[PDB]
RNA sequence: CACCCGGCCCGGACACGGACAGGAUUGACAGAUUGAUAGCUCUUUCUCGAUUCCGUGGGUGGUGGUGCAUGGCCGUUCUUAGUUGGUGGAGCGAUUUGUCUGGUUAAUUCCGAUAACGAACGAGACUCUGGCAUGCUAACUAGUUACGCGACCGGUCGGCGUAACUUCUUAGAGGGACAAGUGGCGUUCAGCCACCCGAGAUUGAGCAAUAACAGGUCUGUGAUGCCCUUAGAUGUCCGGGGCUGCACGCGCGCUACACUGACUGGCUCAGCGUGUCCUACGCCGGCAGGCGCGGGUAACCCGUUGAACCCCAUUCGUGAUGGGGAUCGGGGAUUGCAAUUAUUCCCCAUGAACGAGGAAUUCCCAGUAAGUGCGGGUCAUAAGCUUGCGUUGAUUAAGUCCCUGCCCUUUGUA
């Protein structure tokens, strides 16, 4: 049985906070800016913005499919169904995040404020 | 508190537990000295308990006067 | 903590096969969903997870209420000698390229 | 033992219920299913959807 | 063939306005009977929370909006064809729903 | 659920040493024990198989402490018009000018003066909502008009089925209001008052600077530094009890003191918005409710949301009265494992203060005040609370700085 378009609204609502704070709490060291979900009953792509992908994919991208294998442990939706894409950043300059993030992790290095 | 210590049950160590269970003669008649516990996991896996009044069986709780 | 040996090798196995574990951080819940059948409390796949991180085989991560588990090439190797397979067999996490 | 550590039934009532995020079973907003504390859905009412008009 | 009906529904107006237009158009073009947007009751969702964690203050209040918007497009055409007119418009930020009879 | 009484559990990772298949350890029938069918512990044996158990180091928990160590939001200073660089000018200097004599504005809003000239934030703009479109695009999940058929006397029908449509209904696009037109007053400048034409000539909000409170919150957090405890625990769980305990004093409120009113019957209108729990219809019970069978994941079913004040009849008669319904006795139902210190709900009975409230003191300018119900949040059970929505709908004012505060400018200060 489905679920009601306003269950339906919010739920997707929640999958976009939750996913977005995971991605935080993950991806944080690697200057990750947002995420943009785009879904089709065929398969829904989840396309990441960060500022060094070549990190985040990880060692012949072995970490990618990492992040592939939780959110589709997790979440429940079927195996082939997600494709997690790492796109770069367009300027990393413009994106408070990127900088706060950037800020955060120079902090962290010993530098003065 | 009221109580002097409340302590926890030690389990009192047995030496070589499983010689009690056969009494092996010269000749060779290996006889089981504690009953077997009839259930089906148990059959010829588990050697049932006697107690001074009754019988008891440590896996599947079954109990026999 | 004490749980029977067939819910270890379950836990080790999975996280093998898969690579990654993911836990619901709840001590009372009855049994872990991807291991029905097998009986195995997710209180036993926490604490597992968090005796083979303690030593530094596995990287967690905290979301909301979800624990996080990806197996490391120390993880890897100590799997391969505990479980016992042969080592042309690697994690679906190192299957593709 | 086994029969006396979870014993107590939680079908109802506000103990059964918790926040999503924090696990906190106070103000708790529990309307279209949001099933979340009232401090963390001002946090995290923006990505969600809800946009604050009049 | 009979009576596939398409239900546009997101919480963009402009987005939604745009998608089920070019779903019109592209079906006009190919000479197909079509019912046009059939604009039903906008649902408001509304949360209504004190701003303060803690409650000390003068008792202040936040008025969250969520808006959802729906359309409703019917067509008189074969499967076939509704098929690949509904494959060909994908837009993030709008869910299409299509039924037949 | 922190608090009080009493009792299980480790969910003490990892490391080092000891222990150890000649068994480290796990669980438990019976009887005693206990509030407990808790192997918790005692007697008595069984049962699991390096997962543990004992020592030290080291962790991990906390609704434990400190908001005067903190982050984040949040409130307030402060709903007023405030606020700051660059370069130039004036002072040894803190600093000042710009940021202003005077008009004008809701506004440091404008005009115009001008040792300043160029700017930036706030204000405004902006976004959402109300008010107008017989123009536009559309509609068996919205209706009208017409026609056909039917029921009952050309008429009533929310009785049913087709055709023109979008006035009514939903809601996208685009129009519309700008002190625009006219007459006065205004250094004929910024602008002000009146009036015509108009749906409207001030709709209601949201957002809101600089600089600070030793403002509140560590009891929202896997936000967090120190410290306190950490296995007879401040961890965690299970049984109770408490949070409500009443010679008294305060603060939001609800029902009243009646006749412009109670009571009984009849008549006739909403809007916001919610339903995997919302409920139509049929049967049984006075009622709370009990059964049976349907619709709805919702402009589709509840629902044409037959709401209350109000309107029209009846009885009452200034009597602490058929005002008021507190407090108390019996019963009868619904939640829930559990209702006693009575969870709500219904019926019969009981019938207190209260006759408009002393000093004092709050809120408010038009669809407002107030009366009056309905929906949302809490919600197993559930509104005297708050947060919204309609409905009936006023008196008085278009002013002032007297009280209480606010902004700018002069001065005075130990
Ligand atoms: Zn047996
Ligand atoms: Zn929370």
């Amino acid at each position: 049985v489905q679920i009601s378009k306003k269950r339906k609204f919010v739920a997707d609502g929640i999958f976009k906070a939750e996913l977005n704070e995971f991605l935080t709490r993950e991806l944080a060291e690697d200057g990750y800016s947002g995420v943009e979900v785009r879904v089709t009953p065929t398969r829904t792509e989840i396309i990441i913005l960060a500022t060094r992908t070549q990190n985040v994919l990880g060692e012949k991208g072995r970490r990618i499919r990492e992040l592939t294998a939780v959110v589709q442990k997790r979440f429940g939706f079927p195996e082939g169904s997600v494709e997690l894409y790492a796109e770069k950043v367009a300027t990393r300059g413009l994106c408070a995040i990127a900088q706060a993030e950037s800020l955060r992790y120079k902090l962290l290095g010993g530098l003065a404020v | 508190y009221t109580t002097p210590k409340k302590n926890k049950h030690k389990r009192k160590k047995v030496k070589l537990a499983v010689l009690k269970y056969y009494k092996v003669d010269e000749n060779g008649k290996i006889s089981r000295l504690r009953r077997e516990c009839p259930s089906d996991e148990c059959g010829a896996g588990v050697f049932m308990a006697s107690h001074f009044d009754r019988h008891y069986c440590g896996k599947c709780c079954l109990t026999y006067c | 903590m004490l749980m029977p040996k067939k819910n270890r090798i379950a836990i080790y196995e999975l996280l093998f096969k898969e690579g990654v574990m993911v836990a619901k951080k709840d001590v009372h819940m009855p049994k872990h969903p991807e291991l029905a059948d097998k009986n195995v409390p997710n209180l036993h796949v926490m604490k597992a997870m968090q005796s083979l991180k303690s030593r530094g085989y596995v990287k967690e991560q905290f979301a909301w209420r979800h624990f996080y588990w990806y197996l490391t090439n120390e993880g890897i190797q100590y799997l391969r000698d505990y479980l016992h397979l042969p080592p042309e067999i690697v994690p679906a996490t190192l299957r593709r390229s | 033992h086994q029969q006396l550590y979870w014993s107590h039934p939680r079908k109802f009532g506000q103990g059964s219920r918790s926040c999503r995020v924090c696990s906190n079973r106070h103000g708790l907003i529990r309307k279209y299913g949001l099933n979340m504390c009232r401090q963390c859905f001002r946090q995290y009412a923006k990505d969600i959807g809800f946009i604050k008009l009049d | 063939i009979h009576r596939i009906r398409i239900t546009l529904t997101s919480r963009n107006v402009k987005s939604l306005e745009k998608v089920c237009a070019d779903l019109i158009r592209g079906a006009k073009e190919k000479n197909l009977k079509v019912k046009g947007p059939v604009r039903m009751p906008t649902k408001t969702l509304r949360i209504t929370t004190r701003k303060t964690p803690c409650g000390e203050g003068s008792k202040t209040w936040d008025r969250f909006q969520m808006r959802i918007h729906k359309r409703l497009i019917d067509l008189h055409s074969p499967s076939e064809i509704v098929k690949q007119i509904t494959s060909i418009s994908i837009e993030p930020g709008v869910e299409v729903e299509v039924t037949i009879a």
